[PDB]
RNA sequence: UUAAUUCCGAUAACGAACGAGACUCUGGCAUGCUAACUAGUUACGCGACCCCGGUCGGCGUAACUUCUUAGAGGGACAAGUGGCGUUCAGCCACCCGAGAUUGAGCAAUAACAGGUCUGUGAUGCCCUUAGAUGUCCGGGGCUGCACGCGCGCUACACUGACUGGCUCAGCGUGUGCCUACCCUACGCCGGCAGGCGCGGGUAACCCGUUGAACCCCAUUCGUGAUGGGGAUCGGGGAUUGCAAUUAUUCCCCAUGAACGAGGAAUUCCCAGUAAGUGCGGGUCAUAAGCUUGCGUUGAUUAAGUCCCUGCCCUUUGUACACA
């Protein structure tokens, strides 16, 4: 059918990346490359915690392409984690009907904010006058 | 002694000393203070609450 | 001698120079009627159930 | 599926809770079943938030101390990771019912202190924090200058907490300080 | 020397004070009683 | 079909090198075993044949991102300089073992020069890319 | 410690006092009454003031107001 | 009551301002507006490869602002619910919501026998005034050493030591005024050091799409003042300036001590915080154990108080008097 094409950027730190949503049969990569080579091999649930909730049949038709750019590695599995979340929300949200995109939102808002809110956390400036920001160097007696 | 005793509900008693303290003594012992001199004239002693 | 338990039902205060002593009005959650007076250490919110060893304890009036 | 989650390879249930009191600051059960305890932060905002992260997400991050550790997150999950494995192959039950009944078993309740000294009790939370305290500090003193591991250490330890035969060092300055408790008041 | 304010803006500045603020004076009105219509064009 | 971004790259390289070696004749002199990499490293390489590892790794990248030169080559083989009680640095890598590596993946007939300096991949090689990771797909199927 | 302040205390009863009349309990309604009638620098100034005319509309919906 | 003389209230007090509050720059989000061939996105077609379809930071041109960049505005206010409190000022918990505390600057009155004549052709007084306390060259000294402290850096290991593989940043910086002094890209010579000619840029172009460290994965080691530590020392090879020894600086080999987690005492800080670990700018013929910003990973405890060290008011005898 018609090209349906959702773009929908992940934010929560330097780490950004955009997912692109498309119809058609379900094959998602990050930069044409599955998620079962990610280093490291520890968080390899954490991306499939979205995938094993929803389940097989409602990643069948949506297959995503991500482009990645910043940050650092476990800054870009939340981004990602993030924006193919968020994409998929507006991929339900926009065609389809909305009363199967509040079902999967009920599951989405009950797991986690993460994956659909992100938090103001950046890094502080460092103040004059010490090693970090809130410490201070040791003051000289005598 | 209500753990161990031989007596069942002994009766405690109680500590009786009049004390006495001079002008100096008394502000060293840190009982009175100085005050406004419209409080000065009050020979009422401090309320007796608790 | 056995092992009581007791509840946090209302909280009063804070006892002690540096203000680490909690003064918690406890509630013994085996007699729901009698009650005493303890300080206890620590985060304390109203709910949780405190084992006590001995019941005879009490705190003061700070 | 989401009827299950599997920690590894390990459900939420078969986890049974003896005491009532560390159940309510526990909040492992019913809201926080996860695959893996990673998480950013931002869980000591309120004065009782402290009780909502999990405990696999404190022994996570109770472990890393004393400088040249900060920043092995990755290491030490996969330190946790191994630990159950060495867990399990000994002991036969469920990890996590030993560790529940560790934390059961680990819990100084009364401590004095400098005010004669006032022997008075202490937080349930403050319980937790100071048994999670107590095995990461035993676990770091056992583990230098040995050729035995972080996970094999944390295993012995766990087991030993388990037993309770005054092996391990959690509940050995648990029933010093009680002992202490005991003599002055 | 402080430059006072002034509306034209020769004086001294334009833009007034953070603190004050410029209420205007209110409008006297007469409230209608009666339903009176005005047909006009 | 697979490619080489679906396969791994921890095996990949092993069996690129295994490839190597079953080729043989990709210059190998006789101070490599004498030569110590960089200045930032402490000691040799382990392993002997080390050179293959270099050309296995010199390959994939110009595979995934052709038209790089000397410096390209020098940021990946980096480390911490630690030169003793000073606090450490980054320190580059060598120059004339990386382009001997390209002189020999020059000889051998799997790349071609481009304009502006780089050594681009050429159809012939994409070819057997691509049946090599057909090869570790089948391996690892 | 949000204090409403002076310079927001010697203003809103004067507007109250003023267009009594034109007025409501719902903040969007009178945050842009403020806009028309008042001129106010900043936006948080605004907020503030227009909060401390609800809080006197409630005031009043409750009881008098001695001020 | 709060960080606040910030407000209710008591009223011989009413009415104002200064400091704070208030105000500026930055961050958290607005798929609503305008724009992008020195930022791009989605596709069309060509070329390469695998067996009807996939891959390409390989190329030419059709739509767009979904990423970037930034002119204009918004929202966030204790607004909604439940409790405490004169039911006033206000305070706390909760739903919904990018946020129910981002940081900094400006900072009232008054004073120091606080520093600066060694920043000043800002300056008073004294001295020097030709064999000059002025100006210039070659060296020395500023580093020096029985002793005591101040500011910093790295180890005392198995959580570690060695070798490869794999994967990411934003501050910046840069073709000359006397003046030579700038960033480096690429093919080579050599183990490194270093050297030869060569193309791009007055900068979202060139370095560069900053493959930075930690990290993860795969080999070697195993309790030994040890493979950790390179303090100590010798030989050779190069760059910089006219000129380096008391080692300007860099590279290779050899030498392998103190140090077994630290006594009395003491410094800093409370969420992207300490900490581990890097990179730019200034100092720069040669120039980071200094200082400031920019990044990556990421904890323990705490939501109280004047017991300890200070500072700020009070009642009052006044051995505290251009104080
Ligand atoms: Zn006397």
């Amino acid at each position: 059918g018609p090209l349906q094409s959702v773009q929908v950027f992940g934010r929560k730190k330097t780490a950004t990346a955009v997912a692109h949503c498309k119809r058609g049969n379900g094959l998602i990569k990050v930069n044409g490359r599955p998620l079962e080579m990610i280093e490291p091999r520890t968080l390899q649930y954490k991306l499939l915690e979205p995938v094993l909730l929803l389940g097989k049949e409602r990643f069948a038709g949506v297959d995503i392409r991500v482009r990645v750019k910043g940050g650092g590695h476990v800054a870009q599995i939340y981004a990602i984690r993030q924006s193919i979340s968020k994409a998929l929300v507006a991929y339900y949200q926009k065609y389809v009907d909305e009363a199967s995109k509040k079902e999967i939102k009920d599951i989405l808002i009950q797991y986690d904010r993460t994956l659909l809110v992100a938090d103001p956390r950046r890094c502080e400036s460092k103040k004059f006058g010490g090693p970090g920001a809130r410490a201070r160097y040791q003051k000289s007696y005598r | 002694i209500s753990e161990a005793s031989v007596f069942d509900a002994y009766v405690l008693p109680k500590l009786y000393v009049k004390l006495h303290y001079c002008v100096s003594c008394a502000i060293h012992s840190k009982v009175v203070r100085n005050r406004s001199r419209e409080a000065r004239k009050d020979r009422t002693p401090p309320p007796r609450f608790r | 001698q056995p092992i009581k338990l007791a509840r946090v039902t209302k909280v009063l205060g804070r006892t002690g120079s540096q203000g680490q002593c909690t003064q918690v009005r406890v509630e013994f959650m085996d007699d729901t009627s009698r009650s005493i007076i303890r300080n206890v250490k620590g985060p304390v919110r109203e709910g949780d159930v405190l084992t006590l060893l001995e019941s005879e304890r009490e705190a003061r009036r700070l | 599926t989401p009827d299950i989650k599997l920690f590894g390879k390990w459900s939420t249930d078969d986890v049974q809770i003896n005491d009532i009191s560390l159940q309510d600051y526990i909040a492992v059960k019913e809201k926080y079943a996860k695959y893996l305890p990673h998480s950013a932060g931002r869980y000591a905002a309120k004065r009782f938030r402290k009780a909502q992260c999990p405990i696999v997400e404190r022994l996570t991050n109770s472990m890393m101390m004393h400088g040249r550790n900060n920043g092995k997150k990755l290491m030490t999950v996969r330190i946790v990771k191994h630990a159950f494995e060495i867990i399990h192959l000994l002991t036969g039950e469920n990890p996590l019912q030993v560790l529940v009944n560790a934390i059961i078993n680990s819990g100084p309740r009364e401590d004095s202190t400098r005010i004669r000294r006032q022997a008075v009790d202490v937080s349930p939370l403050r319980r937790v924090n100071q048994a999670i305290w107590l095995l990461c500090t035993g676990a770091r003193e056992a583990a230098f200058r040995n050729i035995k591991t972080i996970a094999e250490c944390l295993a012995d330890e766990l087991i030993n907490a388990a037993k309770g035969s005054s092996n391990s060092y959690a509940i050995k300055k648990k029933d010093e300080l009680e002992r202490v408790a005991k003599s002055n008041r | 020397i402080m430059l006072p304010w002034d509306p034209s803006g020769k004086i001294g500045p334009k833009k007034p004070l953070p603190d004050h603020v410029s209420i205007v004076e209110p409008k006297d009105e007469i409230l209608p009683t009666t339903p009176i219509s005005e047909q006009k064009g | 079909g697979v490619t080489v971004k679906d396969v791994n790259q921890q095996e990949f390289v092993r069996a690129l090198a295994a490839f190597l070696k079953k080729s043989g004749k990709l210059k190998v002199p006789e101070w490599v075993d004498t030569v110590k990499l960089a200045k930032h490293k402490e000691l040799a390489p382990y392993d002997e044949n080390w050179f293959y590892t270099r050309a296995a790794s010199t390959a994939r990248h110009l595979y995934l991102r052709g038209g790089a030169g000397v410096g390209s080559m020098t940021k990946i083989y980096g480390g911490r300089q630690r030169n003793g009680v000073m606090p450490s640095h980054f320190s580059r890598g060598s120059k004339s073992v990386a382009r001997r590596v390209l002189q020999a993946l020059e000889g051998l007939k799997m790349v071609e020069k481009d304009q502006d300096w780089g050594r681009k991949l050429t159809p012939q090689g994409q070819r057997d890319l691509d049946r090599i990771a057909g090869q570790v797909a089948a391996a690892k199927k | 410690g949000r204090v409403r302040t002076k310079t927001v205390k010697k203003a809103a009863r004067v507007i109250i006092e003023k267009y009594y009349t034109r007025l409501g309990n719902d903040f969007h309604t009178n945050k842009r009454v403020c806009e028309e009638i008042a001129i106010i620098p900043s936006k948080k100034l605004r907020n503030k003031i227009a909060g401390y005319v609800t809080h006197l509309m409630k005031r009043i919906q409750r009881g008098p107001v001695r001020g």
